């Protein structure tokens, strides 16, 4: 897949 | 058959549908206008490695290092987190600043270290970033690697440079070895001992790395650390 969510806290 | 003529600009950027994005921009979509998540189009192009979309958006005046998202990061941060070397090179050619820090305190070399992107770490060092650069939390790339990458690289790569193996982070004084022990990162422990990590150096609570190994009742870690004393 493509990246469709923003980076988030671990 | 879906031809993308109904896709919105964000989704068409993520998927790299170049002509759809171009027609929406020419129909009036501002390339600087963030979405509801405070994320710019450049961000989505960068994290999906859309090299050509990135040139196009920048030529339309997209701000190269615009902070966005909940982690308050540049597009280059996003590319670095995701592991796109080609995008990191491309963004840095247009002037993206690898030393900018995000909302977690990290610049690009720390992000590349903590997600295991060994060739991006090597590239940033090749472009002049200091191997022992501290982030806003006093972490070095070697500490991040010890803490988060349970693998030979990027730790092996960092130790090929004149790293100072016994620095401690700013607010705990944990060395890389301390971090590896805390995390149970057995791959990295042997590399740091072979590289000269002092097993007795104490952190801000007075615990050495060998103290932390004893606390966790891990005989393999206690044995390996003691035999290196």
């Amino acid at each position: 897949g493509v990246v469709a969510s923003q980076p988030a806290r671990v | 058959i879906d031809d993308y003529s109904t896709w919105d600009i964000v989704k068409a950027t993520q998927y790299g549908i170049y002509e759809r994005c171009r027609e929406l921009v020419e129909a009036g979509y501002d390339v600087r206008q963030p979405d509801k998540a405070n994320v710019t189009l450049l961000h989505w192009a960068a994290i999906n490695n859309r090299i050509d979309l990135v040139k196009y958006y920048i030529s339309k005046g997209a701000i190269v290092d615009q902070l966005g998202g909940d982690l308050n990061s540049t597009p280059l941060h996003w590319a670095t987190r995701q592991g796109h070397l080609s995008m990191v090179v491309q963004l840095m050619k247009y002037g993206a600043d690898p030393s900018l820090i995000d909302g977690e305190g990290c610049s690009c070399i720390h992000l590349a270290a903590q997600f295991g992107h060994t060739s991006i770490v090597a590239y940033l060092i090749a472009k002049g970033q200091d191997v022992d650069m501290m982030d806003q939390n006093g972490m070095t790339p070697l500490m991040w690697a010890a803490y988060r990458t349970h693998s030979v690289d990027p730790t092996r790569l960092l130790l090929t440079f004149n790293v100072s193996v016994n620095l401690g982070d700013k607010y705990h004084k944990n060395t890389a070895l301390h971090w590896a022990v805390l995390a149970g990162n057995t791959t990295v422990i042997s590399l740091l001992l072979e590289a000269g990590a002092n097993v007795d150096a104490q952190n801000i609570k007075g615990e050495s790395a060998l103290d932390l190994a004893k606390q966790r009742k891990n005989v393999w870690m206690i044995n390996h650390l003691q035999e290196a004393r």
